């Protein structure tokens, strides 16, 4: 794998006209794949991670932001980084954004950390993008190849013994940490599960305990949920994304939760910031945004009626 | 109990890019049966070519068709 060539070319772009695209050959794409699965495997699928580290939200393809992103946060290594999912479907440039971090995680394994989101999955992201833009490019061969690579990405990560970093939110099937660790890849995201709420629910300022979800699909939580569960694991603040919020970041239930999102105006129909929350040695947190100067919720498109 | 994070009280911005950021919807374009074939595609897919570990077969995601 020509690792150094690929990156050099990925970050080239950065000087151009936005959307330009970087000409991967198909073999260097799959090399991306099958070196970043590997490296996936041998680490923890409930990762354990020391600040500093930067920690991003939703990119959703927009490449030319992720560029962006990294040049106001620093380019790895100079910044450690975790990404909390959801890198393909919904812009423009999903194969040069998830190619770039892929990259970056073969260069850095131990500096560049890479969750799972719910678009992280085939079934998704057969819909909502990027398996149209495989195809378009290479061809669904190289799809069904990402999908391996994704079905291998960790689920959940903990900073410092003291954030609980994941896509979606809590689970009510979630009460030990070793039910994360016991989950065993590859693996598919299910319709309902542990795995599914992970990478799917949203927190509710209006819900006693868990209700419904409107994407059709997992649970919505309140804040009380939040409180027991930072309580029970001694942990200081959940990290996740998910949702489109305008400042790039929002704080729920008098800041146990933060929700990041780091695609600014998101699909070109949303005018938001897109943020990063920096987490120094001492465990002080801060936000960096790129503003500019349900609708955006993924739902049960494909299987309801 | 005793709470480590602390949050700055200060947030840095900068200028996003300004660009068109508007992109194509194919799920939009879906008839009913474009979609039952891509239930049938998904579900074939996940049978026949998708590795999944032996302890995480209960939870491959199949369509009803
Ligand atoms: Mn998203
Ligand atoms: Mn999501």
């Amino acid at each position: 794998l020509n690792l150094d060539s690929i990156i050099g070319r990925l970050l080239e772009v950065q000087g151009s006209r936005p959307g330009k695209n970087v000409q991967l050959t198909e073999n260097e794409i799959r090399g991306l794949c099958l070196k970043s699965r590997e490296i996936f495997l041998s680490q923890p699928i409930l990762l354990e991670l020391e600040a500093p580290l930067k920690i991003c939200g939703d990119i959703h393809g927009q490449y030319y932001d992720l560029l962006r992103l990294f040049e106001y946060g620093g380019f790895p290594p100079e910044s450690n980084y975790l990404f909390l999912g959801d890198y393909v479907d919904r812009g423009k440039q999903s194969l040069e954004t998830i190619c770039l971090l892929l990259a970056y995680k073969i260069k850095y394994p131990e500096n560049f950390f890479l969750l799972r989101g719910n678009h992280e999955c085939a079934s998704i992201n057969r819909i909502y993008g990027f398996y149209d833009e495989c195809k378009r490019r290479y061809n669904i061969k190289l799809w069904k190849t990402f999908t391996d690579c994704f079905n291998c990405l960790p689920i959940a990560a903990i900073v410092d013994e003291k954030i609980f970093c994941c896509h979606g939110g809590l689970s009510p099937d979630l009460q030990s940490m070793e039910q994360i660790r016991r989950i065993m890849r590859p693996t598919d995201v299910p319709d309902q599960g542990l795995l599914c709420d992970l990478l799917w629910s949203d927190p509710d300022k209006d819900v006693q305990g868990w209700g419904e979800n409107d994407r059709g699909v997992s649970f919505t939580f309140g804040a009380e949920v939040v409180a027991k569960f930072l309580h029970k694991h001694d942990l200081d603040l959940i990290c996740r994304a998910h949702q489109v919020v305008e400042d790039g970041y929002e704080f729920f239930a008098k800041r146990q939760l933060v929700t990041l999102f780091s695609a600014p105006n998101y699909c070109g129909e949303f005018d938001n910031a897109g943020a990063m929350m920096s987490v120094d040695e001492t465990l002080m947190c801060s936000f960096q945004i790129l503003k500019p100067a349900k609708s955006s919720e993924t739902g049960n498109l494909l299987d309801k009626d | 109990r005793k709470i480590l994070i602390r949050f700055s009280d200060y947030v840095e911005v900068a200028d996003a890019q300004d660009y068109d950021r508007r992109a194509d919807k194919p799920w939009t374009r879906l008839t009913a049966a474009d979609k039952a074939a891509i239930r049938k595609e998904l579900n074939e897919f996940k049978s026949t070519e998708m590795e999944v570990h032996e302890l995480s077969r209960h939870l491959t995601r199949f369509h009803r068709p």
